[PDB]
């Protein structure tokens, strides 16, 4: 509303909420997403470990870092595929988002584009790696001088020049017709005959006095038109139902939404909506209001995360069930996973809740804080990838009405959903399960973009796999851009951006 | 200060004789009126740590790991009970991820509240780690008060450390402490008593020994040996 | 003692859900509450009558236990029952485990910790 605050110059603003329900929901899609998107913008120091254990891995990827470079003419028309593969290849960068004008409004920041669209000569490609000279490389490229590129220090600065609501009005979100909250509301019973399996469940502590969380933020990401109706994962709510109440109405457009009302802490309602074989679970608060107790606000939240992994089921125990929970004090994550305490003075990303990426710190906005001082259009970048979209003509209509329209299905509408979606791939029985055993990440990376035009991100590597020993723990960590000659065991998920069919 | 001032007059009595005097102390907010309104009932012996015990750091400086038990006291008088068992939770918690071998004692305020102990891996009550619930053993006391008026009051003098003061009086003061001065302890039983039916030897263990036998442990090779209450000639 | 059972399996099983939940009679569920009730009897009227006055309270916790399997806790004497004076008053006192040759009168309650039948 501000006529001198123009966001294009630069004036953007960081929604704590916004941003922190959205990694927790891109976490549910991908485990350990927000831990791996922290550790881009973040400066966190290099510290070499000797021993082979899983922190020096975790550490090999925190050193690597999100920067923006104009893309060099050479680039100009080829396919945003073989541009990344020869960026990745032979300059050692992964290229992820790039602008595209289209003449009519603001180049939007597309993920992961296909081979249907070149790339023209004004594009800002965003890359990622551990040090800044090299992103500047990409600038000034040279085909013919850098044909042969046996290292990356070669190139340097010379060289050779029906009326059925489905969707929303900009079709960016799935979209319902507006239900009462007795629709969608239920008890013990219903839940438990209830086949809900691979869903998403939200445990809420709040009040009539709290303050409100804004689920429409957690909701959206999770639904973004990107995935396919049956493939929408199911959102099961448990809290009190006062609360839910005061914010159902921002809610309720929203397919696939269900309410249990009951206590987190409740071992019943937690078995009833059978979180054994839940997608994800999740663990909020609202009670940041309290003065008392500086460092005690994140209490119930880690006492109903060790009710979770204490549990036990009849075809086992709950601590493979993967949880994520809010904490707003670091110096709380060790509480979480009570299996190897290195130390209790340890950092907050070198702590393994926080590497296994089970744990959440609203702290970690205070450095992207800082990251859009130094970067401008970090910030745009995290938005569009984490929210799923959300440009600004569809936050100038939803600020219209706070609301959303179900809008038509038009050519223009079902093309707008093209985008790419966040999402882990295993290769115990994927197409590159003779890959898995023995191959190098880069040519993995290679052979998926090549063929599926999917960007290989990095590895969710299982804690417990350099040991020999067979150990059971099904915890991992994430590994953020391994190098071309990192080798993966077939027992690790692979983050991928997927496109869309 | 009422929960230290009942706790030390218990601990260190002088009626223990073969024990040593230990306590450390550890608070947050700082011994402001304790120092005048009561010191540590000591002055050479029991310090007082003005560090937390939620911080690393303040925990290695009472040095924990070395340290036989952690005591955990509440406030009984707190506004709500559920936050202050939490806290206490919270501590045990920070207690155990320090130093996982340690036994802990703690007050709950509510008896729901225990439940959430036997969710932390290494709370290993068989070991000795116990939680104490003041609202469970309260109005157990008060029941049983019903059932068998007087009993709350027999059952403190059980394990209370209480002076004994002769009474030349025959009033019932000198009857009453007579009972006082009597405690509970705990002994593995002869192997001259293998095989043979509780109330023979408990009849044996007090016409001789002028000893009392309350209780014993039965293994059954499926669980824990239950405390069984006074057990007939059946087993 | 006090909480009548409460045993961690059961402890457990309240846990899971916050409540009770009604079972069925089985031998097993039969045979379970055979454990000691604590109670108070009274020598007024009792079978220990005849050792209500001027017995030895030994003497009394032997019979007990070798009949009724019954241990005889300690007295709940009287508070004037000394005193020789007719006092009204219905107040008494607990004695913990009086001696063998401790002496009760007949208007004296005793704890003890019944069987089950």
């Amino acid at each position: 509303n501000i006529p001198s605050w123009n966001w294009k110059e630069g004036d953007d603003a960081i929604c704590l909420a916004e941003l922190k329900l959205g990694f927790i929901a891109q976490s549910c899609l991908a485990q350990g997403l927000s831990t791996m998107l922290a550790n881009l913008f973040s400066m966190r120091s290099f510290i070499k470990i000797e021993e082979d254990t899983w922190q020096k891995y975790y550490l090999e990827g925190v050193s690597n870092e999100m920067y923006t470079e104009y893309l060099s003419s050479a680039f100009v028309g080829l396919s945003f595929p073989t541009v990344c593969e020869l960026c990745f290849v032979k300059l050692k960068l992964l290229m992820i988002a790039i602008e595209y004008k289209s003449a009519n409004r603001e180049s939007r920041i597309l993920i992961n584009p296909g081979n249907h669209l070149k790339i023209q000569e004004g594009t800002l490609g965003f890359f990622i790696a551990s040090d800044a000279k090299e992103v500047k490389r990409a600038f000034f490229y040279c085909k013919a001088c850098h044909d042969d590129i046996t290292d990356p220090k070669r190139i340097k600065k010379c060289g050779c020049k029906s009326n059925v609501k489905k969707y929303d009005s900009t079709g960016m979100f799935h979209w319902c017709a507006p239900k009462e909250i007795e629709k969608v509301i239920l008890t013990r019973s219903e839940a438990a005959m209830t086949v809900l399996s691979g869903h998403v469940v939200v445990c809420i502590f709040g009040d009539v006095s709290s303050a409100l969380i804004g689920l429409r933020n957690l909701v959206m990401p999770l639904r973004a038109s990107n995935f396919h109706y049956h493939e929408l994962k199911h959102i099961v709510f448990v809290g009190s139902i006062e609360y839910l109440k005061r914010e159902w109405e921002t809610l309720h457009n929203f397919p696939k939404v269900s309410i249990l009302p009951g206590t987190p802490l409740s071992r019943a309602d937690l078995r009833a909506v059978n979180i054994n074989l839940c997608d994800m679970c999740v663990i909020l608060s609202a009670n940041q209001n309290n003065i008392d107790d500086t460092s005690l606000q994140d209490k119930e939240c880690i006492l109903a995360s060790l009710n979770i992994k204490s549990m036990q089921f009849d075809d086992t125990t709950g601590v493979n069930i993967p949880i994520i929970t809010e904490l707003v004090n670091d110096t709380n994550v060790q509480f979480l996973d009570q299996d190897d305490d290195d130390d209790p003075d340890t950092e907050l990303y070198l702590t393994q809740p926080f590497a296994c990426g089970t744990a959440f710190a609203v702290s970690v906005l205070d450095s992207l804080m800082s990251a859009t001082y130094f970067n401008d259009n970090i910030l745009t970048l995290i938005r569009t990838l984490v929210t799923g979209g959300a440009t600004p003509e569809l936050e100038a209509l939803i600020a219209e009405e706070n609301a959303l329209r179900g809008g038509y299905s038009t050519p223009q509408t079902l093309a707008n959903r093209d985008r790419c979606r966040v999402a882990q791939l295993a290769l115990l029985d994927g197409p590159f399960a003779d890959l898995g055993d023995g191959g190098c990440y880069g040519d993995l990376f290679c052979k998926a973009l090549k063929t599926y035009n999917m960007l290989c991100f990095g590895i969710y590597r299982l804690r417990d796999a350099h040991l020999s020993t067979p150990s059971q723990c099904t915890k991992r960590y994430v590994i953020t851009n391994p190098p071309y000659e990192f080798e993966l065991v077939p027992t690790d998920l692979i983050f991928c951006l997927m496109q869309f069919d | 200060l009422e929960s230290v001032s009942n706790f030390l007059k218990d601990f260190l009595h002088k009626d223990r004789d073969d024990v040593n005097v230990e306590i450390v102390f550890l608070h947050n907010i700082s011994p402001n009126l304790e120092l005048e309104a009561l010191f540590k009932r000591h002055f050479t012996q029991v310090e007082f740590y003005q560090g937390s015990v939620l911080n690393p750091h303040d925990l290695a400086r009472v040095k924990i790991e070395s340290a036989d038990a952690c005591l955990i006291l509440a406030n009984k008088y707190c506004a709500d009970p559920d936050a202050e068992d939490a806290s206490n939770i919270m501590r045990v918690i920070s207690i155990k991820n320090y130093h996982p071998k340690i036994r802990i004692i703690t007050q709950m305020l509510q008896y729901h509240n225990k439940a959430h102990l036997l969710n932390i891996p290494s709370w290993n009550w068989k070991e000795g780690d116990d939680a104490i619930c003041l609202a469970e053993l309260k109005l157990g006391f008060i029941a049983q008060s019903c059932l068998a008026q007087g009993l709350s009051t027999m059952l403190a003098n059980l394990f209370s450390m209480r002076s004994f003061i002769k009474i030349e009086e025959d009033t019932w003061q000198k009857y009453y402490l007579e009972g006082v001065s009597n405690e509970m302890y705990t002994e593995y039983l002869s192997s001259a008593f293998v095989g043979l039916s509780f109330p023979t030897v408990c009849e044996l263990c007090f016409v001789k020994l002028k000893l009392l036998m309350i209780a014993i442990e039965y293994k059954s090779a499926n669980r824990e040996s239950r405390i069984l209450i006074n057990p007939g000639n059946h087993l």
